[PDB]
């Protein structure tokens, strides 16, 4: 058994982790005091669910997580929320002013005097791990927070633990729900100076998670806890592999391994089905081959684009509920002969499968409906770069008039920093186009 | 714990600032004494904004009265809310300013300048988290703008990274109580250019021509005005005031509304603006329509002469959220030739539950829109008009300063007209 | 209020449905940078498909089907019909084609000399010829090694195809032409013909014996209108229409263009569009695509039609301007932003 | 079509199906680029005050 540390960076960070532990909670039955029936060895082991929870001589299970903010207000609904009890003071970090959606706050203004704090909290888990695999990090591209304070942690992460690997769950800025207008910079900055430090990133755009909950939750305005128990349903799928009994997905290596050839390229696109309203009178039951056919709409992807005009690297199809290797094939079959997949040439056409038969777990009272089976796709396709386009053309709107560029430099930034950060951007969509395009 | 720390400097300034007081204080259930007597939490949630807690769960304004002559500050102290200040933040002379920007930033106001200091300071102090401060006060007469820029620049020496925003007068010729308003209002425009983060420009004959045109009022009264300025100073503050999916402080708002740092004036506007047909019921659409309305706006300048570099709105009461995005997509989707296509979604919306006392619904509109070099140029050209002659300077050369300094002056001013010039096409 | 964007200058087609838009009174145009629009109307190469359908409460349209240029691509439409289960290699109304690469750069450069000396042994009509996408540059040959080098003193890739050395002639004259049929497809994927086509004819007489001067082989409005001496002789402009195309056919061959050659472009048009339906689809994307094609065919004194090429991007007849680009706003652009006959189009139902 | 490294357990199982084969900045750096942008803050502050001081 090896252990994995969460850290959760910033506001959205925060929220989305408090989301995620409250669903691992209700996999693994955990009750919010930390207690575990079905747990028999007290106070230790070396159990899947162990890889993201720790044990007390008193049976609590803790989370390996650390939540850090620039501002406590968000981190204190964690420490007095229904699951205040898992956590423990030091696993909770706050300052007292945030970085104002500045990146150059955020990493060089407060980050400097907060980043050996917050090292040593997580030291204090890793101590705890006899074999540490790596860390997953959460946190926003437009928070001043989530992306100027990410960039750093990621840079000493790197240093003091070289060999173990860093996941990322990054949020796309999506203005329908932001009221900022520097988001642009801050993930172009933050994606500079993490590239090289992160092993494989899965984008969420909340453009996505929102008209997926208007479309398919019927939520005319939805919020940020509809936005998060969603996003924690992807979460809980892409991570059950390292949290339950299988063979696919074991450890953070197996995910660069299957999923990233190229590293720079380490940008898996997410497609989940189905998403159903609980309010729902009641659903026809989707088969294998209906949920799997859905993995190829646009309409259930995390980002919106057009992967029929990209080509994959890889695919993992990870299904929980009552789904057996049989069904999964047939579906395949009959995909292919009717989609638009083209496989670079310099990788096998094939598909790796994962099948945990526990089916999703949803939350009492939530917006999704229990389904007796459901799919999760990662997919690595050079069509996300359309999502940088976007991004990177923005940019270009406001760095040509150098609009907002005083607040970055006020805070000790150096303007050189941008346009270094945009042509390393402008070299990673010229990546996805010479592997994509003919 | 985000405290703010109000200053409110002189005749205009400390009139502006008390009903201010007296319409958030309504708002958030302080009575003239300092007591609570609300019927909801989210009026406490961020009371400490703008409000000490002292003994006996009494709320003493965190506000600082400035003025050079006694007699105003008697009249706030008298007023009705008058007892809720604290009796130590009233700082005041007696010589008075003489409606001279001289007296109230070199010689008279000098002479205060340190005490009033010691106050903010002792604010400050017990500030668990100061988000900034905001100050109160015209530009035409002598305090408020003399002595008010004076606070500013000394703010700025000793909370160097904190954020200044201001709530400004204009000076109208309609609207007049001296001819030298344009040489105090051309002196404090470049200190606010200089030290502050965020200017609330309010143009007394915008606020007059609404009192008479739009309301219908046969003859307003500056008491008349400051009711739309406190309206208006309730409104922007709503964000800061209550909860909701906002969570900002001031300067995460100054930084997604301040594209380039001395172009830092808003033309603020509300609605809706009716007559007393009081009792209507008004439609998401008309609140909106009217929001964008030069006659609803404050600054006497025209949206449509110039272009918008960012513009946020704050919508008030318990309406359908979904068709606040619906309208204000339809605006933008249908006057985009007026907004700058070169900063993406430079439209913002915060919706706030709590409407304003007797109001179902409300807006408040806060544009950073290059029109406002409009008024910077009617100030420049009544500047001018003098400058040329030397009229009127002896009351400024006998307090110390020379025609050098208003030359400076002339061309900082006309140095930010050609900088809102650039932007525009 | 509807919105646009122009962000092609040259688009003869688009330049009358912008006027006409406008004289709409209901539909602003935007400045061709400015995101908020509704309509785009993009440019033919690189067009930034990927910022589509990200404006909230925005429904934008474009004017351009993200993947067309696999039919409207010399090399491309071949590859595309050869390796297309729907249209198989033994497709019988496209020319045996065979895609080449110049030697100084998959190809088929063997497979098109088997079939060539298969053709030569066999006493055949063995006349090719060499075009490709990068042309106004075109070469006519019954030899196989002046095919190959000219293709060669290239650098771009190039198709040889079989020439149809049996081509219907009209009369007087004797003379070759081709047929253009322009085919809106909307959003919904609907399959509209333009009822009314047109015939850019040659005003030379048909020379079999000397492939060298290409006046009277090939029918491109440019080539007559500068290397042709009988321009304007018989028709106006060499276009003839339909409906004087349809009077000589029964006044000729006693038959109909309904029945003779609208059958099989119907089929055409319906196969080649079917076909690349499940990749080019916008049903389900963020974003809406329409386009305007304009198919080239051949007719043989058999009355079969071949076809040609696809244009992605094509011109109209002058005196079909108004009808069409009408047409492309009723059922096109005013079918997703309505405003506040007789269809001059006639649809090829199919399955989705 | 094939279906190879089929793993099977109590909670689920794994394979995985082919269709066609184929064809850092240091401790010490770090905290220089920090100190270096405290360097130029407290310069920027510092050309403020001189200016209030004047
Ligand atoms: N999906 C989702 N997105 C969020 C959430 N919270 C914030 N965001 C997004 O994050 C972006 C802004 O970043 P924040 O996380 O709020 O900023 P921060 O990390 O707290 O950093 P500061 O600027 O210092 O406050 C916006 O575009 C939001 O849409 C959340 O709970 N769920
Ligand atoms: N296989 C073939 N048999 C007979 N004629 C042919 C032919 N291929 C091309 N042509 C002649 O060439 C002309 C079309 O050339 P092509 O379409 O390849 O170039 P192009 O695309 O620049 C013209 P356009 O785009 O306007 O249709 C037709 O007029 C036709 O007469
Ligand atoms: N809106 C408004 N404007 C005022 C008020 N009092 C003064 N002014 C304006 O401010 C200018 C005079 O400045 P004043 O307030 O007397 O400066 P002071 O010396 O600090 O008191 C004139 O242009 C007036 O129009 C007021 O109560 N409301
Ligand atoms: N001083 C400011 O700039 C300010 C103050 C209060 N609200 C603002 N805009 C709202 C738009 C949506 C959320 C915030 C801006
Ligand atoms: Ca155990
Ligand atoms: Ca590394
Ligand atoms: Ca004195
Ligand atoms: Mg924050
Ligand atoms: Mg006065
Ligand atoms: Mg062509």
């Amino acid at each position: 058994m090896r252990e994995c540390i969460s850290i959760h960076v910033g506001q959205a960070g925060v929220q989305i982790g408090n989301a995620c532990w409250e669903l691992y909670c209700l996999e693994h039955g955990i009750q919010p005091d930390g207690q575990m029936p079905s747990d028999k060895t007290i106070g230790g082991g070396d159990d899947s669910f162990n890889t993201f929870f720790s044990e007390t001589g008193a049976g609590k299970h803790v989370p390996r997580a650390v939540f850090v903010d620039l501002e406590p207000t968000v981190i204190d609904e964690v420490r007095t929320g229904t699951y205040r009890q898992l956590f423990h003071p030091e696993q909770l970090i706050t300052g007292k002013e945030d970085a104002a959606n500045n990146y150059a706050r955020g990493h060089y203004t407060i980050g400097k005097e907060i980043i050996d704090l917050v090292l040593d909290r997580i030291r204090k888990l890793a101590d705890q791990c006899t074999g540490l695999q790596g860390f997953l990090v959460f946190h926003s591209f437009g928070g001043g927070t989530g992306s100027g304070f990410t960039s750093l942690l990621m840079e000493r992460l790197s240093v003091d633990y070289g060999k173990k690997s860093k996941l990322e769950f990054s949020i796309y800025p999506a203005p329908q729900v932001s009221t900022a207008v520097v988001e642009p910079y801050n993930s172009i900055l933050t994606t500079h100076t993490t590239l090289e430090h992160s092993d494989c990133a899965f984008m969420v755009d909340n453009e996505a998670i929102y008209d997926i909950c208007r479309r398919n939750l019927d939520i005319e305005r939805p919020t940020y806890t509809n936005l998060n128990r969603l996003i924690s349903q992807i979460v809980s799928s892409i991570t059950a592999s390292l949290r339950f009994d299988g063979a696919l997905n074991v450890d953070l290596t197996e995910f660069q391994t299957n999923l990233v050839p190229y590293p720079r390229i380490h940008f898996p696109l997410a497609t989940y089905a189905p998403v159903i309203s609980a309010e729902k009178a009641y659903h026809e039951q989707l088969s294998v081959a209906e949920i799997t056919n859905a993995c190829f709409e646009p309409a259930n992807q995390m980002v919106k684009c057009d992967p029929r005009h990209g080509k994959y690297m890889a695919c993992c199809l990870l299904y929980r509920g009552d789904v057996v290797p049989k069904d999964v094939n047939a579906a395949i079959a009959t995909i292919k002969t009717k989609r638009s997949i083209q496989f670079v040439d310099w990788c096998p056409t094939g598909f790796k499968v994962g099948i945990n038969y526990q089916p999703p777990t949803v939350v009492p009272g939530g917006d999704l409906a229990k389904v007796q089976r459901a799919v999760c796709m990662l997919s690595n396709t050079t069509a996300i770069a359309e999502a940088w386009a976007r991004l990177d053309h923005k940019f270009d709107l406001m760095y040509a008039k150098r609009a907002f560029v005083h607040w970055y430099v006020g805070e000790g930034m150096e303007e050189g920093e941008f346009s270094e950060a945009r042509e390393d951007m402008a070299a990673l969509e010229k990546d996805y186009e010479e592997v994509g395009v003919d | 714990m985000r405290e703010i720390v109000h200053i409110q400097a002189g005749q205009c300034g400390n009139q502006i600032g008390a009903k201010f007081w007296e319409v958030i204080s309504d708002e958030h259930g302080i009575d003239p004494t300092g007591s609570y007597h609300g019927d909801s939490d989210l009026q406490l949630e961020r009371i400490n904004v703008y409000y000490n807690e002292a003994t006996g769960n009494k709320y003493v304004p965190r506000a600082i009265l400035v003025d050079l002559e006694p007699g105003t500050m008697d009249s706030v102290r008298s007023g009705p809310f008058g007892q809720i200040f604290r009796p130590d933040n009233f700082v005041f002379g007696q010589s008075g300013a003489g409606n001279n920007w001289a007296k109230g930033h070199y010689t008279e106001g000098a002479e205060l300048v340190d005490s009033v200091l010691d106050v903010v300071r002792k604010e400050s102090e017990s500030c668990d988290c100061l988000q900034g401060f905001q100050l109160t006060h015209s530009l035409g007469g002598g305090t408020g703008s003399g002595m008010g820029t004076l606070l500013i620049s000394k703010i700025r020496e000793e909370y160097p990274d904190r954020i200044m925003n201001t709530f400004s007068v204009m000076p109208s010729p309609k609207v007049s109580d001296t001819v030298v308003e344009p040489y105090n209002a051309t002196l404090s425009v470049h200190q606010l250019v200089e030290n502050t983060d965020e200017t609330y420009c309010i143009d007394n004959e915008a606020l007059y021509d609404i009192c008479f045109r739009t309301l219908k009022l046969t003859t307003p009264t500056y008491g008349d005005l400051n009711h739309l300025v406190s309206a208006t100073m309730s409104g922007v503050t709503t964000c800061l005031r209550f909860p909701g999916q906002l969570n900002a402080d001031l300067r995460k708002l100054a930084v997604n509304m301040v594209p380039f740092p001395r172009l830092h004036f808003f033309m603020p506007g509300f609605a809706p603006l009716t007559s007393r047909q009081q009792y209507r019921a008004l439609t998401v659409p008309e609140l909106t329509q009217q929001m964008f309305d030069s006659k609803n706006m404050m600054a006497a300048c025209d949206p449509r002469h110039g272009r918008y570099l960012t513009v946020a709105a704050i919508f008030r009461g318990r309406m359908s959220m979904k068709e606040v995005d619906e309208q204000m997509l339809n605006v933008q989707n249908k006057n985009s030739s007026y907004f700058v296509e070169w900063i993406p979604n430079n439209v913002k919306t915060a919706v706030c539950d709590i409407p304003p006392r007797g109001l179902k619904m409300s807006a408040t509109f806060i544009g950073n829109s290059t029109a406002i070099q409009e008024l910077f140029k009617r100030i420049s050209e009544q500047f001018t008009a003098m400058f040329r002659r030397k009229a009127f300077l002896h009351w400024y050369t006998g307090e110390g300063m020379d025609e050098m300094e208003f030359t400076e002056a002339e061309s900082n001013m006309n140095d930010l007209v050609s900088e809102y010039q650039q932007y525009q096409d | 209020m509807y919105t646009f964007v122009v962000r092609d200058e040259n688009s003869s087609v688009y330049a009358e449905v912008s006027r006409l838009l406008l004289a709409t009174g209901q539909w602003k145009r935007l400045r061709k940078d400015n995101p908020r629009f509704n309509l785009m109307l993009g440019e033919r190469n690189r067009l930034p498909f990927g910022r589509l359908g990200h404006e909230p409460g925005l429904v934008q349209l474009v004017n351009y089907y993200r993947g067309a240029d696999k039919l409207c691509r010399k090399a491309s439409l071949v590859k595309l019909i050869k390796t297309s289960p729907e249209l198989s290699e033994s497709c019988t109304w496209f020319p045996e084609s065979y895609v080449i690469y110049p030697t100084n750069l998959t190809d088929e450069r063997e497979v098109f000399l088997a079939a060539y000396n298969r053709r030569r042994e066999g006493r055949e009509g063995n006349v090719w010829i060499a075009k490709s996408s990068a042309g106004a540059g075109i070469l006519i040959s019954s030899e196989a090694s002046e095919l190959l080098d000219f293709i060669d003193e290239q650098g771009q890739v190039h198709v040889i195809q079989k020439y149809l050395e049996k081509p219907l002639l009209l009369e007087p004259g004797h003379r070759k032409f081709d047929i253009r049929s322009w085919v809106l497809v909307d959003h919904l994927y609907n399959i509209y013909l333009y009822r009314e086509g047109v015939l850019r004819t040659s005003s030379e007489p048909y020379n079999s014996a000397n492939f060298q001067d290409k006046t009277c082989h090939l029918t491109n409005h440019c080539i007559q209108k500068e290397y042709s001496k009988n321009y304007g002789r018989y028709e106006e402009g060499n276009e003839m229409f339909f409906e004087e195309f349809n009077q000589y056919l029964m006044d000729a061959l006693n038959t109909t263009l309904e029945n003779s050659i609208l059958l099989q472009i119907k089929h055409i048009i319906r196969s080649c569009l079917m076909c690349i339906e499940p990749a080019i689809s916008t049903k389900h994307l963020h974003y809406q695509s329409f386009q305007l094609f304009g198919f080239d065919f051949m007719v043989d004194e058999e009355l079969k039609v071949w076809l040609i090429e696809v244009n992605g991007a094509p011109a109209c007849a002058q005196k079909l301007y108004a009808e069409l680009c009408q047409g492309i706003v009723d059922v096109a652009i005013s079918s997703v932003f309505p405003l506040a006959p007789t269809s001059i189009f006639i649809k090829l139902h199919h399955h989705h | 079509m094939e279906v190879i490294e089929l793993n099977k357990c109590t909670s689920g199982q794994s394979f995985e199906v082919i269709l066609k084969p184929p064809s850092d900045p240091s401790l010490e750096e770090i905290q220089k680029k920090l100190e270096a942008a405290e360097e130029r803050r407290k310069y920027q502050e510092a050309e403020l005050l001189k200016h209030l001081a004047e």
